[PDB]
């Protein structure tokens, strides 16, 4: 049957647009440490050279209503989970590899002379400007329903009041949230795991021999280059 | 002339009360913030100029 | 701004039976003059100008000056008096030889009471003039 | 739908500990109408 | 990957043909075909522990 | 021409006893953003003028 976004389940942002007349894979991401503000990644030439997918991958942490979360911002002095979204709830991004959490930033890119804040990943969830509001793209559905899989979402920040937008322009596509409430499809990469079972994206050390023998490459500074 | 007159006198009446919620509530910032932007300072010194 | 705005005027077209089309900008001083009036923050610009050119609409009446905003053009000089620091001296001298001594009692009662509260904002106690010095005590006589 | 409702009310009066006598009548009327679909609700299933 | 032109060799990315590069686990060395495939959107069983 | 007829209306909408209601104002500044991005790109900020 058609499976819903629950939370706790590791997820990656996804949108498209035409350059050449094709709709083109992108994803969302950021480096973490070093470079903080996010960054597009193209994904459409997979069958022919695969795509770097390690940071994309973002979780949900979790989820509740915009009453609740002021009430939570007001209440900021500090169980089982998997409550299933539902239109009009306040989410919370983080990315699952860096353990930093998404959110807007006080920045300006372009010229635009208007609001572009570049997004990025704060250091802390502390602050409400790192909460967003997701919203209903078809009109097929509305406000309360359950959320499900492939259908296209509307996110928006809280604090800067401002919608999630891929900026064309004249430079590679930046992913200001601007102008344009951009249908952003929602893939869900994983979801709760078998415990002491293997997947996908987990790094492994692959083993030989009863216990004392370990594939790898040679250490740097050798004539091998590491190959 | 008349137009962008009539413009301002709009965008400047509609600013968060004069110092009651803007002495500590959130909704007041964000507007000013957003409103400061779109006609920024030393444009209005230049034109009353 | 008061090196800018308050410059626009020139003396705002001040009419000789000769000026009675701009009116609006005699009016443009309901809202430009009111945050001078509001507002009280080494003579960086030229203020004397400024307290000058208020003394000469307070004064004027050849054009219709519109009565409440007479009252509201007077608020301003009464509210700059008050958070100068003795950057008056060159405007303290015009009312001095006018008004009481010069009669002028229409349209210089108002501008008495301005003046009265002149020196009881300043006993003598860290300012010294010795051209103010005895221009007050003759007006003082004559009055 | 009334469910989201009430439950956001609850949050907005949490945090205050005294609530208002307007807001009680109001949320009592709330109530009263909550009942009645409570009620009208049962008789559908009420008998197998 | 196996690139061919010196054997069994780590390539770089941005030179992946998806055929060379890719790989597949197997139950045993006993030579099986395989030809029936497998597809599920979700989970499925948790296979290899 | 046009469009200082409908301003003037929302002018009056707001300074209703020499105030700024909260509510309406809300609502024309969130509303403002998008519908007003006409005028070409002098205030949109497209261009520069």
């Amino acid at each position: 049957e058609v499976q819903f976004l629950r939370t706790d389940d590791e997820v990656v942002l996804q949108c498209s647009a035409t350059v050449l007349k094709e709709q083109l894979k992108l994803c969302l991401a950021a480096e973490g440490f070093g470079n903080r503000l996010c960054f597009l990644e193209p994904t459409s030439n997979a069958q022919n050279v695969p795509p770097d997918l390690a940071i994309c991958c973002f979780t949900l942490e979790q989820s509740l209503s915009v009453r609740a979360l002021q009430e939570m911002l007001a209440n900021t002095v500090e169980g089982g989970g998997h409550r299933t979204l539902l239109y009009g709830h306040a989410i919370l991004l983080r990315h699952a590899h860096s353990r930093m959490y998404l959110s807007c930033l006080t920045t300006s890119r372009s010229m635009t002379d208007k609001l572009a804040f570049d997004v990025g990943l704060q250091e802390d969830a502390t602050g409400e400007a790192c909460w967003w509001t997701m919203h209903p793209a078809s009109k097929q559905r509305s406000e309360g329903e359950k959320v499900r899989v492939g259908d296209d979402l509307i996110l928006v920040s809280v604090s800067s009041e401002r919608y999630l937008h891929l900026s064309t322009a004249s430079g590679e596509l930046q992913v200001d949230a601007s102008f344009m409430q951009t249908l952003w499809n929602m893939n869900p990469i994983c979801s709760c795991c078998e415990e002491g079972y293997v997947t996908g994206g987990h790094v492994l050390r692959l083993f030989h021999g009863h216990m004392d023998e370990c594939l790898t490459i040679s250490a740097a500074d050798s004539d091998d280059q590491r190959r | 002339m008349s137009f962008y007159a009539a413009l301002i006198d709009l965008l400047g009446r509609c600013a968060p009360e004069m110092h009651l919620i803007q002495a500590g509530k959130g909704e007041a910032l964000r507007i000013r913030a957003i409103l400061r932007s779109l006609v920024p300072l030393d444009d209005l010194v230049g034109i009353i100029s | 701004h008061v090196l800018d705005v308050g410059f626009l005027p020139d003396m705002r077209a001040a009419a000789s039976l000769d000026t009675a089309t701009f009116s609006t900008t005699e009016m443009a001083l309901a809202l430009n003059r009111y945050l001078c009036l509001a507002v009280l923050p080494t003579k960086c610009a030229p203020l004397f100008a400024g307290t000058e050119h208020r003394a000469i609409m307070v004064d004027s009446m050849l054009h219709t000056v519109y009565r409440l905003s007479r009252g509201r053009s007077l608020t301003k000089a009464q509210r700059d008096v008050i958070e100068d620091c003795l950057m008056a001296l060159c405007r303290y001298i015009r009312p001095s030889m006018l008004q009481h001594l010069l009669r002028r009692l229409v349209f210089d009662v108002p501008i008495l009471n301005e003046f009265a509260k002149m020196p009881l904002k300043l006993l003598t106690n860290h300012y010294e003039r010795c051209w103010k010095y005895y221009c007050l005590p003759t007006g003082w006589a004559n009055f | 739908r009334l469910q989201e409702s009430i439950s956001d009310f609850y949050w907005y009066y949490s945090g205050k500990d005294v609530i208002e006598e307007q807001g009680k009548r109001n949320f009592s009327k709330a109530m009263s109408v909550a009942k009645q679909v409570f009620n009208s609700l049962t008789e559908y299933i009420q008998g197998p | 990957a196996l690139t061919e032109d010196q054997g069994l060799v780590v390539v770089d990315a941005c030179k992946a043909h998806t055929k060379a590069t890719s790989f597949c686990f197997r139950v045993s060395k006993e030579k099986l075909d395989t030809a029936p495939k497998r597809d599920v959107e979700g989970m499925g069983p948790p296979e290899i522990k | 021409c046009g469009g200082e007829r409908y301003l003037d209306f929302l002018r009056f909408a707001v300074f209703v006893n020499g105030e700024s209601v909260e509510e309406n104002a809300n609502v024309v500044v969130r509303l403002l953003i998008r519908k007003p991005e006409c005028f070409g790109p002098a205030l949109r900020g497209e261009g520069g003028s």
